[PDB]
RNA sequence: AAAAUUAGCUC
């Protein structure tokens, strides 16, 4: 009934990949969701969240 | 139908590199003279380590691998020795290869530099690039640490593997002037002129010649200290016709059996 | 894992031969010669020195897979100079030159060396 | 301040020092709404027609917009955001070195790189993310040209001399958890070497490679299905001891024993495997221009400038156009300029000083063509090439998804337990399902023959 | 510490030389 | 038991035999990381004994 | 027995969309490890060779072997009966290649000619007469390419770069651009090879070839094209670079003028907006047609830009190369390079104001302006300013959003499809039925 | 079951490896590594022929 | 600008109009139609049909 | 390690580079992903649609 | 006659550890212990 | 982690270079000049020295015993 | 006193000078 | 001859 992957292993396999993970966010809205408004970079993302690193995958 | 009569003439013989130039020669030959420089030409090497005791912090295979990448003086041996894969005998024999030993301890508290000075050849003209400038830094050890190992070196050609590769760069270049237009600029005035370039500053490219074969191959070998530039010039020319010897022979025996 | 050791490029193996002849059916006098473990080195001159002859009217070669180290040589001549003799010929006089050019070299460089 | 801050750590001086002085300030999403931000001091304030000349705040650098995998990009605005994008999540699958003292952890899955050279061309923002001093890959002299056709449908062309001489080698751990436990009153388990005659359970493998002490000593040759562990458990004695995986082939680097918070035997062994780049192996540069090894040349075979240079990568040209990675040349032309001067190069993001005629002039005054182009050979035959190839150097990585790890087969493996069928997955030695969608296909096929032998007769014949 | 010298004579260099700035590849955002 | 290879294009390797028949035997290299099956007359027993054991 | 040299497998790929993505293919055991398949047959499976997964079954029956080698079979699936053209096609380097190997001013010498027929597997073993004798024999690009296409064909095409006002007006069959592709008795005449031509698209060479000529013929046609045009690009060579990406300092100064022009515009359509002279626009109101006013003006200038830089371009330029040779590639991809990207729209329109009432911080309140809403004026070898850096990753996500969704419905969809009507089939009563043995049409497509 | 172990199971004989170009194929070959060759069969009846 | 014969068209669109009334697609449309339990499960709703 | 100089970390088999901030449970970098929600104690007012009412003010 | 010998942990001291013992080093006491290279023989090529 | 032993892409030593560039560094010669001082014409072989990164040094501060 | 034109190196004083007062991960 | 669950990554 709780919420899932809120404790990930911290991925080593190199340190700008230890960094990303150890500064990582990740939205409560079920996965993969019909709607595409919450996906797409809103406009006040600007220099508090990077608008280029992201998955490309359903998430 | 038949041969040329290719001519030579060095520009600048020394120690370190030699750049001669062959007038009178088809590309094909040319070009082949190069990749046997590059690959199949003789020279000695570190190919079969034998580790006893590495406590350095690098893994086990890295000290091999360094090791291997060593060049080893072979200016009057290669000639001498035989492959370990065509000798006649078991382990490997002094007279198909040359023994090697490096035992280093770091018991003082400066961390130690384990160089290539530390290869303890038993033969006496098989050493490293340390006769006449400091040394192959192989790995640094620590107060406490150890490296106890002895290897063989054998005879091979770069086509096996890098390590066999005397030359550090071949300089190959004909033509410099666009003459035969193999290379066609798309604005001229816009490239240097090359070393070699007869043609004046005005002129961006010599004009344009049918009737024109490629002659004057211009070569820059470049030894990174094992064999003599010469020498290896001289062990390619051989190689290339033993090779061709061994064809031939090849050939007349099949139409002999036919 | 799979990976070919780097002694199947020369090195043959027990029962390959080193060179094979095989006469054409499409046209009179050609043959394709087959060499097993070599590369465009011992390919590229004996092409360059064939069409050098004339009495050669085909010439040439090729490297049927890169990861497979096999050249055929396809040579046609006219009907009274056979390829067996033709490719004879290129390997003598190709020989020939690099033992010239061999001691010109060296005569060169002696003389280079304080002269 | 500005002074006052570079003679910092010397005395004393630090940014709570501004912040108290009032020069910064934080400003949050909900109040960045009502400030007129300005993007640099200067240039955006002299005097020009009156846009708003009321400013309020002003941005430290653009480029601080950029994230933790982004900012390594060189040139992030040459090129379109998709590919940034990838870039940053492919980053964090290149290899090298992880962390200094990797050789006192025992995580499964570490990857390590021998020789990771650094960017000839590091962004002024990764000076802080710690980049250099950690770097995930080698510097090559990348040519994009067509050399032979191995490399057409995005795919490279490695240098086989390369290689040898150490070109992207990298190596492999894998370790192992593994104690004892008192599984029950009668069930026991206990380190020990099973032998020929008490253990009943036993497997088809060698087991004197192991010491008495029943764990594999150091620097021990290994290949797949053997024994590491000498775990024995009495019912006379069970056969309970792991095996090293199918097709992992490694040498064990040091052996681990100690006591787990329960109090019994625990231990960890890792073994090591030198990966030598062979082809398939996944490779990338910084502007997501992956890629698979297609075929590797000799050092003779591979085309040369007018000196010994050979590239070393060649990636196919027709990936630019569609991509539109125009940052992936900009960072080829500056790296063989700073290659040349011999200084590490800018390229942060948005700089107004580092254009592409500025630095072809540069690169014109080393006897090199402006735009970076140069004359090759054929490697074969020793004709020059037509056309003029683009040959420089360039930062590339190398990702963890070797070829070796993928690969598999199966013929008439395990089955399962509750309906009678291959199982799943590499390591557990599973067959490729046979989707419904390769049903349907087939079925358009008509081949009804073909259809009912992949689904009755290699699936679960049964009477 | 070189580096940071060598930045430094850069940046008065490149103030220095003011004389004309004509480039191609440049530009910048001009609203209103 | 450890075996070295005394004759043919592998002569001098390491390895320790795997699978054993009458006439070839499966040896894996120690160095690479692969197994080659060559004959049996080719490899020569080496063996690592441990003298003392006072 | 092991698999061995010669037997027949099936090679699949994981998505499997349509039918030509399971064929037969003939095993070659080859030393490293690592499925292998020529490019043309890329296109079908749609993969990259980027680290993709291929599968490959086998079948355990002379019998299953047979109906795979008689059915499921690359040569023998080269149409397509969903669209009755080509699936494999020349769409890689080599395209480009044959593209430059056919153009009228391409000479090849005896030595060449002679190394090119080695590498083809129907060559009769003559040698066909030079195009040109004295002074020194040349043989034509066109006249060996010639020598690769099977039996007696014949077909016309027109080439990319055709100008449609040259049919009609003089020299219709003697074209000073070498287009107009002829084709009489499979020797190539006229006109330079590109995808039009030989690219996956009705009545192309190959679509005409597999037609005419058996199947096996088509199959040498693809191999014969591939390693003659491969090995002849060793000596012609194809590259890209800065140098292939830079202007000629006037096609600048008329991208910038043109852009100055369109901001004028604009701000001048925003003053009579302000001042209300813009009158609605019939079918929509005074936002929307203001809109739309803005969205065609900066369109026209963009393809005015990308028109000027086009035409500014060299022929040994390879941007241009590869576009008209159709292998990768586009204008507008050219145009966006080299003279401006454009406008980032989202959602269809232009980007929205995230804030109140503008679309980030910098930028004053009301500002409708083009820069302030998306209109990137630099190009990519000039780099971006921060703001349309920000609108274009901006697009960059949208579009991902979107190829995410797509990959998520259009399998439901297609499952539905495929289950609604899977027995269909054409009895041999020559009528179609289903399961229930229900006519549904009385011939197969009526 | 149906849509598991009916209408898709998992079959023997498979293989599944990264790709690679290699235009010295033709359009119909595929390069089979020797690992996966060695490791599958095909199952042949015996004849005198 | 894609093509699709109209072979398929037509066909589909018969097979969707063969009973009179309009079938859907979904598993409201055609689980209706008495082609068989085994084949409306392989579909949709398995254990309801059966 | 709070505040501890490079020597001591190097001699106790770590590294100053790493980042920190991850927990160790059973031996496993656990990390916690910054989860995101609506802000709470602010008033919005949406407009959905697909339902009875005009106007929604949640709080 | 091998009684297994092991490498303390921090003191990097050789232990004599036998089979049913405690894992801890001969001084201070520790419960990290590694093992000591094999004697087999170790040959690789430089490669 | 340490100084390779031959360039990659050209084949030259430049393993027994890395102390001495270091060294000519320190002194007084800038990096530019440096490397045509130690003899290195190409441009594939500085990158050895540019962009190698120096990291046993951090393995080396792990001393195993004392 | 103002710093006209001479801001790229100061610009990145005070980024470096936050780099080094508070880390990458301050914030947990 | 070993379970159930979750997560991450790739086309
Ligand atoms: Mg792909
Ligand atoms: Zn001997
Ligand atoms: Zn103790
Ligand atoms: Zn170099």
């Amino acid at each position: 009934q709780a919420r899932a992957g809120v404790s990930q292993v911290l991925n080593r396999l190199t340190f700008a990949s230890t960094l990303s993970h150890l500064r990582r966010l990740n939205s409560p809205i079920g996965r993969d969701g019909k709607l595409a408004k919450p996906r797409q970079l809103h406009n006040t993302l600007w220099g508090m969240v990077c608008p280029a690193e992201t998955p490309e995958g359903h998430a | 139908p038949y041969a040329n009569q290719p001519t030579v003439r060095i520009t600048e013989l020394t120690d370190e590199n030699v750049k001669f130039i062959i007038e009178n020669t088809d590309l094909a030959v040319a070009n082949s003279i190069r990749r046997v420089f590059i690959a199949e030409v003789p020279i000695i090497a570190i190919d079969w380590v034998q580790i006893d005791a590495n406590s350095s912090v690098l893994h086990d295979e890295f000290i091999a691998h360094r090791l291997g990448l060593i060049p080893l003086t072979s200016d009057d041996i290669v000639d001498k020795l035989q492959y370990s894969r065509d000798c006649t005998c078991e382990e490997f024999c002094p007279e198909c290869s040359v023994e090697f030993t490096l035992d280093v301890r770091c018991n003082e508290d400066q961390t130690r530099h384990v160089t290539s000075r530390d290869l303890i050849s038993n033969s006496p003209r098989v050493i490293p690039v340390t006769s006449r400038q400091d040394d192959i830094l192989i790995v640094k050890l620590r107060k406490g640490q150890e490296l106890r190992l002895r290897a063989y070196a054998k005879k091979g050609f770069g086509k096996e593997h890098a390590k066999w590769n005397p030359t550090a760069g071949v300089a190959f270049e004909y033509d410099p002037d666009n003459a035969l237009r193999h290379t066609v600029y798309p604005k001229p005035e816009e490239w240097p002129k090359s070393e070699y370039s007869e043609l004046d500053e005005d002129e961006s490219q010599a004009p344009y010649d049918p009737n024109g074969k490629p002659e004057r191959f211009y070569y820059n070998v470049e030894s990174c200290g094992s064999l003599r530039p010469e020498t290896i010039v001289l062990s390619a020319l051989s190689g290339l016709k033993k090779k061709l010897s061994d064809l031939q022979t090849q050939l007349s025996h099949e139409i002999q059996s036919d | 894992m799979n990976a070919p050791p780097a002694f199947e490029s020369f090195l043959l193996f027990e029962g390959e031969k080193k060179i094979t002849i095989n006469k054409d059916t499409k046209v009179p006098n050609a043959c394709l010669f087959t060499i097993n473990k070599e590369d465009h080195t011992l390919g590229n001159i004996i092409k360059s020195q064939l069409l050098k002859d004339p009495q050669v009217l085909f010439a040439g070669y090729k490297v049927p897979h890169p990861l497979e180290h096999k050249i055929i040589i396809r040579v046609q001549t006219t009907p009274d100079y056979s390829p067996q003799e033709a490719f004879t010929n290129a390997i003598t006089d190709l020989i020939s030159e690099l033992s010239l050019l061999e001691e010109r070299f060296r005569v060169a460089i002696k003389d280079k060396q304080e002269g | 301040h500005i002074d006052q801050l570079k003679e910092r750590e010397y005395n004393n001086y630090s940014w709570q020092d501004l912040v108290a002085s009032g020069v910064v300030e934080y400003i949050d999403t909900l109040e960045e709404e009502t400030v007129m931000l300005a993007m640099t001091p200067d240039d955006l304030q002299e005097k020009e027609v009156a846009y708003c000349s009321t400013y309020t705040h002003c941005e430290i650098h653009p480029s601080m917009i950029l994230g933790v995998c982004a900012s390594i990009i060189p040139f992030p605005d040459h090129n379109q955001s998709p590919r940034n994008t990838y870039q940053s999540a492919m980053g964090k699958q290149a290899m090298g070195v992880y962390i200094t003292n990797f050789h006192v952890r025992m995580d499964t899955l570490a990857h390590v790189l021998y020789y990771p050279q650094k960017p000839l061309v590091t962004t002024r923002s990764m000076e802080y993310l710690r980049f250099r001093e950690l770097p995930a890959g080698i510097n090559s002299i990348v040519a994009i040209a067509s050399y032979t056709g191995y490399n057409q449908e995005d795919s490279v062309i490695m240098n086989r001399s390369a290689v040898d001489r150490g070109f992207f080698r990298s190596v492999f751990y894998r370790s192992y958890k593994e104690q004892e436990s008192k599984k029950g009153f009668d069930q026991e388990e206990v380190f020990e070497k099973p032998t020929r005659e008490t253990c009943q359970g036993m497997r088809h493998a060698i087991y004197d490679k192991l010491d008495d002490d029943g764990l594999i000593a150091p620097g021990v040759r290994v290949s797949g299905d053997d024994v590491i562990i000498g775990k024995t458990v009495t019912l006379t004695k069970r056969d309970c001891s792991t095996f090293l995986r199918t097709s992992e082939t490694g040498i064990v680097d040091q052996v681990m024993v100690t006591l787990n918070q329960e109090g019994y035997k625990f231990c960890k062994i890792r073994v090591r495997s030198v990966r030598i780049p062979q082809i398939g192996d996944k490779f990338a540069s910084r502007h997501g221009q992956k890629g698979t090894c297609g075929i590797q040349y000799r050092q003779e075979d591979m085309p040369f400038t007018c000196e010994g240079i050979t590239p070393d990568i060649i990636i196919n040209p027709h990936a630019i156009p569609s991509r539109m990675t125009i940052g992936h040349l900009i960072e080829c032309l500056q790296g063989k300029v700073s290659a040349n001067k011999g200084e590490i190069g800018d390229a942060t993001p948005f700089n107004d000083a580092v254009n592409v005629q500025k630095i072809s002039n540069l690169l014109s005054d080393y006897g090199y063509h402006l735009r970076g182009n140069e004359v090759l050979y054929n490697g074969f035959t020793g004709r020059k090439i037509t056309s003029q190839i683009f040959i420089g150097p360039t930062y590339y990585q190398r990702l963890k998804h070797m070829v070796d790890d993928k690969i598999h087969s199966r013929a008439r493996g395990p089955i399962q337990i509750l309906n009678r069928q291959p199982m799943e997955g590499r390591s557990r030695d599973g067959g490729l399902r046979f989707g419904e969608m390769e049903r349907d296909c087939q079925i358009a096929h008509g081949a009804a023959q073909f259809l009912r032998e992949r689904l009755f007769e290699a699936s679960d014949p049964y009477q | 510490e070189w580096n940071i010298v060598e930045s430094e004579k850069a940046l008065v260099a490149e103030s220095h030389n003011m004389k004309n700035q004509q480039m191609d590849p440049f530009t910048r955002r001009q609203c209103k | 038991q450890t075996v070295r290879i005394s004759q043919g294009p592998y002569k001098g390797y390491i390895g320790v035999v795997k699978d054993a028949t009458e006439s070839t035997a499966r040896v894996e290299l120690h160095s690479t990381c692969q197994t080659i099956s060559v004959d049996r007359q080719r490899l020569t027993t080496v063996g690592s004994r441990r003298p003392g054991g006072m | 027995r092991h698999m061995c040299d010669g037997d027949i497998v099936i090679f699949n790929r994981q998505p499997t969309l349509h039918k030509m993505s399971m064929m037969g293919h003939r095993v070659r055991i080859l030393p490293w490890s690592t499925f292998r398949l020529n490019l043309s047959v890329t296109t079908p499976y749609n993969a990259d060779f980027d680290g993709d997964e291929m599968n490959l079954h086998l079948p355990q029956s002379l019998e299953t072997r047979a109906e795979i080698q008689e059915l499921a079979m690359v040569p023998r699936m080269i149409v397509t009966p969903q669209s009755n053209r080509p699936v494999m096609g020349i769409v890689q380097d080599t395209l480009t290649a044959v593209r430059k190997f056919t153009k009228r001013d391409v000479f090849l010498e005896r030595g060449e000619v002679m190394n090119l027929l080695m590498f083809l597997s129907t060559w009769d073993g003559k040698v066909p007469q030079p195009a040109i004798l004295k002074p020194r024999p040349l043989w034509t690009g066109k006249q060996i390419f010639s020598l690769i296409i099977p039996g007696h064909i014949n077909c016309i095409r027109t080439h990319s770069t055709h100008p449609d006002d040259e049919d009609s007006g003089p020299y219709k069959h003697i074209s000073p651009g070498d287009t107009k592709v002829v084709v009489e008795n499979g020797e190539l005449i006229m006109g330079i090879l590109c995808k039009k031509s030989l690219g996956t698209s009705a009545g192309s060479l190959v679509h005409i070839s597999y037609l005419e000529m058996g199947h096996d013929i088509t199959r040498l046609f693809y191999s014969n094209i591939q390693t003659v045009i491969n090995n002849w690009l060793l000596i012609e060579g194809h590259t890209i670079g800065i140098g292939d990406s830079i202007a000629d300092s006037k096609t600048y100064q008329d991208i910038q003028n043109t852009i100055k022009k369109a901001k004028q515009d604009v701000i001048e359509v925003i003053e009579k907006a302000h001042n209300n002279e813009l009158e609605p626009t019939p079918g929509n109101t005074l936002r929307q047609t203001f809109e739309n006013q803005v969205n065609r003006i900066l369109n026209d200038a963009r393809d005015k830009t990308g028109s000027s830089a086009q035409k500014s371009l060299s022929e040994y330029n390879n941007f241009k190369s590869m576009v008209v040779s159709g292998a990768k590639g586009s204008k507008i991809n050219i145009s966006q390079v080299i003279a401006v990207v454009g406008q980032q729209n989202v959602e269809g329109k232009r980007i929205p104001f995230g804030f109140k009432h503008r679309t980030l911080p910098h930028f004053i309140k009301d500002d409708y302006g083009p820069e302030s809403r998306g209109f990137v004026e630099n190009s990519y070898l000039a780099g971006l300013t921060p703001t349309e850096f920000f609108f274009h990753a901006m697009g960059g996500r949208e579009g991902l959003i979107d190829t995410a969704v797509k990959t998520a419905e259009t399998g439901y969809i297609q499952r539905r499809l495929i289950k609604s009507m899977e027995s269909v089939m054409v009895k041999y009563d020559a009528t179609v039925r289903n399961s229930i043995n229900q006519v549904v049409q009385l011939r197969y497509g009526e | 079951r149906v849509r598991g172990n009916l209408m898709g199971k998992r079959v023997d004989f498979s293989a599944r490896t990264v790709i690679t170009p290699d235009p010295n194929l033709s359009i119909d070959q595929v390069g089979v590594p020797r690992s996966i060759a060695a490791n599958m069969t095909f199952a042949e009846i015996v004849t005198p022929f | 600008g894609s093509y699709v014969n109209y072979r398929h068209l037509a066909l589909l669109c018969d097979t969707m109009t063969c009973r009179g009334h309009l079938m859907a697609i979904t598993r409201h449309g055609v689980n209706r139609q008495d082609t068989g339990p085994l084949m409306k499960c392989s579909f949709e709703e398995t254990v309801d049909v059966l | 390690l709070n505040g501890l100089t490079d020597r001591d970390l190097c001699e106790l088999n770590e590294c100053p580079l790493d980042p920190g901030g991850y927990f160790i449970i059973n031996g496993s970098e656990k990390v916690l992903i910054a989860q995101e929600k609506m802000a709470t104690n602010t008033v919005y007012v949406f407009a959905k649609k697909d339902s009875k009412y005009a106007y929604t003010g949640e709080c | 006659q091998q009684p297994m010998i092991y490498i303390c942990g921090e003191c990097h001291t050789e232990n004599e550890i036998k089979s049913r013992d405690p894992i801890r080093c001969r001084e201070c006491g520790y419960r990290i212990m590694y093992k000591k290279r094999t004697k087999r023989l170790v040959v690789f090529d430089a490669r | 982690m340490i100084i390779p032993v031959r360039c990659f892409t050209c084949g030259k030593i430049v393993g027994n270079k890395w102390e001495a560039y270091l060294g000519l560094l320190q002194a007084e010669y800038t990096e530019g000049d440096a490397l045509d001082a130690l003899g290195l014409k190409r441009y594939c072989c500085r990158r050895m020295l540019l962009a190698h990164v120096d990291l046993i040094e951090k393995l080396l501060n792990y001393a195993p015993l004392e | 006193e103002i710093t006209p034109d001479l801001w790229q190196e100061a610009c990145w004083i005070v980024i470096s000078s936050y780099f080094d007062e508070k880390g990458l991960v301050r914030q947990q």
